[PDB]
Order: structure tokens, then sequence, then C-alpha cells
């Protein structure tokens, strides 16, 4: 159930591994949760000189946080006092860069940039020895332990525990899980693959996958994100976000229309939400409130991403939405669009939460030819209950030229937030989620007739995919803190055992080992050490006495035995040699690194009289 | 070149001046060399089996 | 002017035929006619030496006729008891392309050597028990196919780079090179009283080197193809030379020519080894058909066969005391046959 780090070895494979993908960077590594905290704990605990640096990084980081001017021009002098003061005496800091610092804090004048010359001096020094007694610290080593892990995960309905039914849908249900790793709350989305021959939404379901891979970096609290994406057999499966507030449309339902002060909320978070979609090159084109989604605080994200769109390679053009909330230009026959289209979303829709309908819905029609009409043409008849700052905001929004509409004239997302509705707002608050929210929610054989071909399933083939930045937020805000303990147990107590058993040093050190680890034989698992002319293994106790030249090698290749994924290495005497792998990232290296090997070796003996082989037979 | 060319004369002319007796007398002095070295070798001049380290030999330093 | 030196190129050439075929008066094989036949020779393998993980390129006896090192492409030279299969060290090397390896007469290191370019000299005593590395010697330009100590303190190596060199081991440097081979050369052998040594290479030729003057006095041309190895026979006058054409060839100096040529027919692979027994008389070559054939030197008769390598016989040694022969194959497996 639990996740079982790999041993230390895999170092030798992952770090190569990571090398050859220029992964092994300070800028690449530091900017990542859990390199960051292997990195932290690596200076803060092991290594003195770099102690009050990060120290340093990580005060000017709380500062970076702080809400208001005046809780910064607190902190500001607060920071200067004390650390300051050791880092002057030591790595000093430029002239510079403390001329710039000193200059806004004489003038009391206290922004959160104010110390990022800091930030970027601490950097220059982090990153060079700091870094590379790093690299070579058991620390990188345990990175590379948790690296390993998190590309080879490959899931299935056994790794979750699911709970309720929180969705029906066209292709499937909507479902709230825990994952067994790690013990974290998720929504499981599974549509049925059977469902999805017989509805032709091929291109469909394909989209959404792409569509909430771009949309779920970057750790934004706005948007159903998704964390991991997989299939088995017959379906396939996201997990994403829990939200367990419903929907804006199911609310309401229950509570009426929404005053002023309470629409202003939603559109905010909402508004942040299609900011950060379009950043990232994505027309959502489905905004209404059925899609709007609650947490049990009362806090919103925008949720079904199966109509988003990417335009940055080309602009859409097609008449994808629902009829109450469609841009005049995505209903017109062939005329292309952007992200000004969720902008004229965004005012049916706050509409609809101010009056409990869509403008363009009137005597509660349902002809979508005649709803799609009024968007054309009809002038916006607004009310006069409305304030003056509300009617600004909208008239903007429903502007039916695209040239005259908020949202479309060059700052995008920021033109609609210095509106004068919005002129109460500090915007970092709300992106901070620290405003109250308004409301707190209170506490099938029909696909018979069709059969899942082994040409369909191709389609799906590229389908799974793991967040990085999310498997790794999830990690470290639950097991991490814990399972690193456990294996430095274990490690420490093995390291014990063996000085105990009068420890025999590494076969590898000293010689030209290119790399070695665990792999399988025919199954029978033996550690290998791969030479630049030979392949060796032993079992756990003795040295080997066991190899493979280089030079018997014809090819290797890759092929499956009981759906695994091996190697198969020809030997020139006919016979074949297979190997398995613990894992994804050693199935890779281990193919490449034979391949370069045996080809290396294959020339090297073309030049040596005495290693070739000579003629025999007449 | 001219230099790996005289390089070549030069040595050419150094080996022409080496000195050659008659190989009936080269083979004789080998044949010399066995004839009376026969006794020694004990790849033809067997030892007794418990002298022979590989056989039943059974002291050793 | 070019042309002017390749006319006297072989006006020379042509002068040494005819200047050696004035001593051609007689053969060996007439003078020996009259001598009782070594009759077959029929060695058992005695010991069977087994660690190595793989091929077996290259063995030497030690001077006591009791230890021997080999070297193997399983990374490592082993030092072996003959007398009771034990190993003495398993020295793992730092490169995994050795070729050649050398024990010292003294026997206080040992050499090896390969596609690293460099010849490691190893101490096997040192202040603590612990075998290290006692000097690397850079100067090849080509994979060292062969080496020899004359002392502790000098060793004489042989490169595909196409020279030799005479190494000065405390300092690291050469005293003294050898170039000129045209092709790889392949191996080497000292004379007896160390003075000289000779060398072959895949020019197809073998040269008689003066070690302390430094230069070539002699070449000895015949064989058709690579000429793989070469032993000096023991009163130092004479030497044999193995070949890819199939053929073994003993050259006598004194005479400058070549006096004889074992082979058979039957025997179209080429040879890999070659070395006389204590007094001379019977001359051991390895094969790529896996065998030893043992020659009657002086008639050139085949004496006998040893037999029993699954794969090449790739290098072979006789003991200071002429007791015992080693073999070694890309079987893995050295033997000591008598
Ligand atoms: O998105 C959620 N709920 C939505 C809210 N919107 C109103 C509809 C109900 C529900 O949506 C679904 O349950 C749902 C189920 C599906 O199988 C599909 C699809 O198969 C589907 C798709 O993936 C893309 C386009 C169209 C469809 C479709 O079913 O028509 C869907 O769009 C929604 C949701 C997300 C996270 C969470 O923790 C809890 C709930
Ligand atoms: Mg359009």
């Amino acid at each position: 159930k639990k996740i079982l780090l790999p041993e230390p070895s895999i170092r030798s494979v992952m770090q190569k591994y990571l090398e050859d993908r220029g992964e092994v960077t300070f800028e690449k590594i530091f900017s990542q949760k859990l390199g960051y905290l292997l990195f932290r704990d690596f200076c803060l605990n092991h290594l003195e000189e770099a102690r009050p640096l990060v120290e340093f990084y990580e005060e000017i980081k709380k500062y970076e946080k702080l809400e208001t001017e005046e809780e910064r021009v607190a902190r500001s002098r607060e920071i200067f006092d004390s650390y300051i003061m050791k880092e002057l005496l030591a790595h000093p800091f430029s002239k510079s860069a403390t001329e710039h610092v000193q200059g806004h804090l004489g003038k009391k004048q206290v922004p959160p940039d104010l110390f990022q010359p800091y930030i970027e001096e601490i950097c220059q020094n982090l990153r060079g020895d700091v870094f590379q007694k790093f690299i070579e610290s058991d620390k990188f080593t345990r990175f590379c332990q948790w690296k390993n892990v998190e590309l080879n995960i490959h899931l299935t309905m056994n790794d979750f525990s699911v709970h309720r039914i929180i969705g029906r849908g066209g292709f499937g249900e909507v479902y709230g899980c825990r994952k067994a790793d790690t013990g974290k709350m998720y929504a499981m989305k599974c549509l049925d693959k059977k469902r999805i021959k017989m509805k032709q939404g091929e291109t469909l379901a394909l989209n959404e996958r792409i569509m909430l891979s771009l949309v779920s970096t970057g750790d934004c609290p706005f948007i159903v994100c998704m964390s991991y994406a997989f299939h088995t057999p017959d379906k396939l499966s996201f997990i994403l976000d829990l939200m367990n507030g419903g929907d804006l449309h199911y609310h309401l339902s229950q509570h009426g229309v929404f005053s002023e002060a309470d629409m202003r909320f939603y559109a905010a978070e909402i508004i942040l939400g299609l900011e950060h979609m379009h950043n990232r090159f994505v027309v959502y084109r489905d905004l209404k409130p059925a899609n709007i989604l609650l947490d049990e605080h009362g806090h919103v994200r925008i949720s079904d991403l199966g109509l988003a769109c990417d335009f940055s390679k080309k602009k859409p053009h097609a008449s994808v939405g629902t009829h109450g909330y469609m841009a005049p230009e995505v209903l017109q026959k062939g005329v292309a669009y952007d992200s000004s289209a969720d902008w004229f979303s965004l005012g049916c829709m706050l509409f609809k939460l101010l009056r409990g309908h869509s403008p363009f819905r009137q005597h509660k029609t349902k002809d979508k030819h005649e709803i799609d009409r009024m968007t054309l043409t009809m002038a916006v008849e607004l009310p006069d209950s409305f304030s003056p700052e509300l009617r600004s905001l909208l008239e903007g929004l429903l502007q039916r030229d695209v040239n005259r509409r908020l949202g479309c004239l060059g700052r995008g997302a920021q033109e609609v937030k210095e509106s004068p509705f919005f002129r109460s707002l500090d915007w970092q608050m709300v992106f901070l989620q620290k405003y109250p929210p308004p409301l707190i929610p209170p506490r099938e054989e029909d696909t018979k007739g069709i059969k899942l071909l082994d040409s369909d399933q191709e389609l799906y083939r590229n389908f799974p995919l793991t967040i990085s930045e999310r498997w790794q937020q999830e990690v470290a805000e639950t097991v991490f803190d814990t399972i690193n303990a456990e294996t430095d147990r274990l490690e420490a107590r093995k390291k014990a055992k063996n000085k105990q058993l009068g420890h025999e040093e590494d076969y590898a050190l000293g010689k030209d080992c290119i790399m070695h680890g665990y792999m399988s034989k025919m199954w029978q698992r033996r550690y290998f050490y791969l030479f630049p002319n030979r392949l060796e293994w032993r079992g756990e106790g003795e040295a080997p006495q066991s190899l493979l030249t280089m030079e018997e090698i014809q090819s290797v290749e890759e092929t499956q035995i009981k759906e695994r994924k091996c190697l198969l290495l020809k030997i020139r005497g006919g016979k074949q040699f297979i190997l398995q792998c613990d894992s994804d990232p050693e199935l890779v290296q281990w193919k490449k690194e034979l391949r370069d090997a045996y080809r290396e070796a294959q020339q090297l003996v073309q030049r040596v009289p005495k290693m070739k082989n000579k003629p025999r037979s007449p | 070149s001219i230099a790996q060319a005289r390089k070549l004369v030069e040595q050419l002319k150094m080996e022409a001046n080496i000195d050659r007796i008659k190989v009936s007398k080269a083979a004789a002095d080998l044949m010399a060399y066995c004839e009376a070295h026969a006794k020694e070798d004990p790849l033809l001049t067997p030892v007794p089996a418990s002298e022979n380290p590989f056989r039943e030999k059974k002291f050793f330093c | 002017e070019l042309d002017q030196l390749r006319q006297e190129a072989e006006q020379l050439k042509n002068q040494i035929r005819d200047a050696r075929k004035a001593c051609a008066d007689a053969t060996l094989s007439q003078i020996t006619n009259n001598i009782d036949p070594v009759g077959r020779i029929q060695m058992r393998t005695r010991r069977t030496l087994r660690g190595h993980l793989a091929k077996i390129y290259a063995m030497h006896w030690g001077t006591d006729s009791r230890l021997l090192v080999s070297a193997s492409q399983d990374g490592k030279l082993i030092i072996w008891d003959s007398y009771t299969t034990n190993k003495v060290h398993a020295i793992p090397l730092r490169s995994s392309w050795v070729m050649t390896c050398a024990y010292a007469p003294s026997g206080n290191y040992v050499a090896c050597g390969g596609l690293d370019n460099i010849c490691s000299i190893y101490n096997l005593k040192t202040r603590e028990g612990n075998v290290r590395v006692s000097r690397e010697l850079a100067g090849h330009t080509g994979y060292l196919s062969c080496c020899r100590f004359l002392d502790d303190n000098q060793i004489v190596t042989s490169s595909g780079d196409t020279t030799c060199a005479l190494w000065d081991i405390e300092t690291g440097q050469q005293t003294t090179t050898f170039t000129g081979h045209t092709g790889d050369v392949m191996s080497l052998s000292l004379a007896p009283d160390t003075r000289l040594f000779v060398s072959g290479a895949c020019d197809a030729s073998a040269k008689l080197w003066d070690v302390r003057e430094g230069m070539c006095r002699q070449t000895f041309t015949g064989h058709e193809s690579d000429i793989n190895a070469i032993c000096f026979f023991p009163n130092g006058n004479a030497f044999a030379t193995g070949s890819d054409d199939a053929t073994c060839r003993l050259f006598d100096l004194r005479a400058d020519q070549e006096l004889m040529t074992y082979s058979h027919d039957n025997i179209i692979c080429g040879i890999t080894s070659v070395s006389f027994s204590k007094s001379g008389r019977l001359l051991l070559a390895g094969y790529d058909d896996f065998n030893c054939n043992v020659w009657d030197a002086l008639k050139a008769d085949r004496a006998g066969v040893l037999a029993g390598h699954d794969n090449r016989v790739s290098c072979l040694g006789v003991t200071d005391d002429g007791m015992a022969v080693a073999t070694g194959s890309w079987d893995s497996f050295l033997k000591i046959w008598n």
C-alpha cells in the first residue's frame, strides 16, 4: 500500500538518466518542491557555509508573502537589523545590490521586490561549489530515490479507494476517492470506453486530457486541476481536485439570485481562473454556473474542461459551448476567435447570477436558434436597480464587437480587474482566498452491441500522464517527511549490519565501470555491473562469478513477457538473454547504455589483431 | 619523404655490414646445444614422479 | 632524388639476398637428419586453473617456476600458485581492455596494459600487504601488445603505434625507443643475456634490437602474414616466430636467415604463441584451432599435441626449470601440462 523507496544504488542509473536530459542543474532541481526540500536539508544540517544563505533565502520568502504595507515596513527593518550584520561581516553582498535595497528602505517604501537583488546573489553563491557538494552528498542520492518513483508511476483502480458519486455525464461519472498511496483526497472522473465509441467522442475525450494537462501547472486555486491520468482495459480515468460544495447552478437554485456584493466575489475568483487559462493559451468556451464548483469553505473553481481549446498554433472557429453563454464570434460560421470568447461568457454568466437567466434567454425560451439570434442582434437591456459601476462592467463584457470589449484590448485580464466594479478589492487577497465566501454548503446496458477493438485502444496509447509538481506537492504535504526518516533508518541499519559483516566496499569503485544496479535474468534478481567490454552480475553474497561480453551481443531489443516491457539481448551463439527492470527510467537507460557499449566495444576490437576473430574454416 | 628514404638506405647499409657464418656451421651449433643439454630438459629426460610437483610430490618449501 | 635513393634501397636489398645465399651451403634438416627422433611426447594436463570469467589473452611464468600471472578480458590479473591451484592475488585492473602481462624476474612486481595505451606496474608486496599500482607508463600512442622486465626498475614494451620502447620505471620515462617496424608490433622476447631483444610485427618481419645502443641490427622477412609471437632459443643465437600464415619459423642470427619452417598442410589456422623447452629441442606453438602443437625443433616433425581447450590457445609458457608447460585460452582456463 505505502510507498517503498528504492535503494541508494539507484543513483548510478538515475544520475546518468538525469544528466542525459540536463536535469542535474541547480535551477532544474532547486525549482522543484522535493528537490528544494532535500537541498535545504543539506545546507541547513550538513554544510555550515550554506546555512545562513538558505536561512536568509527562506526569511526573504516569508516577507514576499506578507499581506499589507504596514506588515512589511515592520518585517523590512526587522530583517535588515539581524542576519544582514552577520552576512556583511562574512560572502559579502555587492555594493550594487545593497544600493537599491537600502535606497527603498531609507524612503520607507517596501514592495515584495525589495530583496530580489539579494535573492539573485544568494543563488549565485548556492549554485557553484555548494551545488556540486550537494550532488556528491547523500541528499542528491535521496532525490534520485524519489525521482525514480515519480518516473515509474503506473496507476490502476487498486491504488484508489473509491467512495461516493458526485456527478453523472455522457461518457461516465465523477466519484470521490482516496489515493491509498498517500491518503490524499481526490475526485476520479471515469469515462467508459464503450460509451465513448458509441458517441464517437474520440477527439472530444482525448482533447480534455490535453486541456487538463496545459492548465494543471502553476499551482492555481481557481481551476479544477489534474494530477494524474490513466486507463484500464475498459475505462479512462482522471484524478482531479476534490470539491464537496456542489456547483453554482445548484446553489443558484437554492439561494435564488445573489446581490452585487456576492456576485463580485465569484466574478473575482472566476476572473483569476480565466486569466490562468488565457496566459497558457487556452480558451474555455463553456463558462456557465453549472461548471463552477464550491469547496467546503465556499471558494470556487472552473471545472468542466472538455470543450476547452488550445489557440496558440491556430485560432479555432467552431460553435462550441452552451447556447446561453456563447460569444457572437463563436456562433458565426467561419469567424475565428481566442480569449475574446470567454469574456463574453463571463458577462452572460455574471448576469444570470444576478437575475436568474442568460440575458439572451427570455420567456424561459427553449429554442437554441432564437437564443443565438439575440446574441448577434439584441442590445442587452439592463435593469434600473443595478448600480452604475455594474452597468459599466457588463455592457463592456457583452459588447458584441471584439475590439470594443473588455479583456481584448491588449492587457487581457487586467482591463477587467481595474474596472470600476472591483475598485474595493485587493486582488492579491482574492488570489490568497482570504475574502469570505457568500455561501457555505450545508453538511447502462445500452452499449452491449459494441466491442472494444485493439485498433480503438491505440488511440488512447499515450493517455497516461503525471503532472510532476502536483505529484511532488501531494507527496510533500503527506508522506514525504515520514518516509525519508523510515528509509534513513533502513539505510543506516544495512550499513551497520554490513560493518558487522566486515563490509566489502563497492565492486564498481576503482575500475572503469559504466553503471550498475539490480535487474532480473532468466526470474532471478541479480546485481549487474556494466563495463566497457562486458556485463557482469552477482547474487546477494559474493563477487560476480558470471558475465556476458560485449562482443557476443548482436542486438539489444525491447519485447513483451506477460505484458511487461523487457530487454531482449541476442547472443552471437544464436542464444538469447532476457532482462527485466524494476522501473521505466532503468529500462530506458540500460537499453541505451548497452547499445552504446557493444557498438563501441565491437569497433575497438576490429582494430586489435590480438582480440579480433581471425579466419578458421577453409 | 627523402628523410624517410635516406633513413632506409642508411639502415640497409647497416644490415649489409654484418658478417655471416655458414648455415652448416649455424645448424651444427644449435644441435650441439640440444644434444649437450638434453640430459636436463625434463620434457625429454623425465625425472622421478615424487620429485615432479605435478605428479606425486608431497613435501614443498 | 626520391628515385635516386629507392634504387640503392633495392640494390642493397639484393646485396643482402645474395650475401645470405652464399651461407646456404646446407640446411638444418639435412644436418639434423642423423639424430634420433624425440618420439611421441604425450603430455597430460596436470592442473586446470579456474578463476577468470572470460578470455585469457596473455600469461607469464615467474622465475621460481611455481607462480605465474595471467591477464584476462574479465578485467583482472590473477597470480596463481600452480602447485596447488591457489590464487595468490586477484588484482582488479583500472582498465577493462588489457592484452598483456609480465612477471618480474625478482617476482616483486607484475605488469600489464592494453587499449589504455599504458603499461601499468603493480607492486606485489606493499609495506602493508594490499597490492597497489606503483607506476603508469604513458608514452605510446597505440595499444600495448607485450612487455617484459629486465629488472625491477627496467621494462621493455611494444605497441600497436608501430614502435617499441625501453623504460626507466622509477622516473617513468623512456630511456630508448625502437622505431623501425612499419606495422603494429605484436610480440617481443628478451635474449637471455638481455643485451639484445627481438620483436615481431604485422609487417611480417621480426627485428633484432640492440637494447642499450637503441637500434635495429637485423631484419628477418620470410613470413607472408602478421607475425603474432616470438621466442629466443636458450643460447640466444636463434629465435622462432608465430604467424597467421599457419607456420612457425626458426631464424639464426649469425647465419642471418631462415633455417627451418614448421607447418603441416592440415594446420591452416594461425599461431598465437611460441616457446622452447629448457634444452631447446622442442618448439611449442599455440593455435587458433584450440591446440598447442609440439614440434621437434631440429627435425621439423610434429612430436605431439596438447589438446584440451574449448577455444583458441591464446598464449603459452615453459617454466624456467622446464618442469611444465602452461597454456592459456579463450575458454577462460589455464592448464599446466607435462
Ligand atoms: O466537474 C465536476 N462536476 C461536474 C459539474 N458540472 C455539471 C455536471 C456534473 C459534473 O460533471 C460530471 O460528472 C461529468 C461526467 C462525465 O463523464 C463527463 C464527460 O464524459 C464529458 C467530458 O469529459 C468532456 C466533454 C463532454 C462530456 C459529457 O459527458 O458530455 C463530463 O463532462 C462531466 C467535478 C470536478 C471535481 C470534483 O472534485 C467534483 C466534481
Ligand atoms: Mg467562430
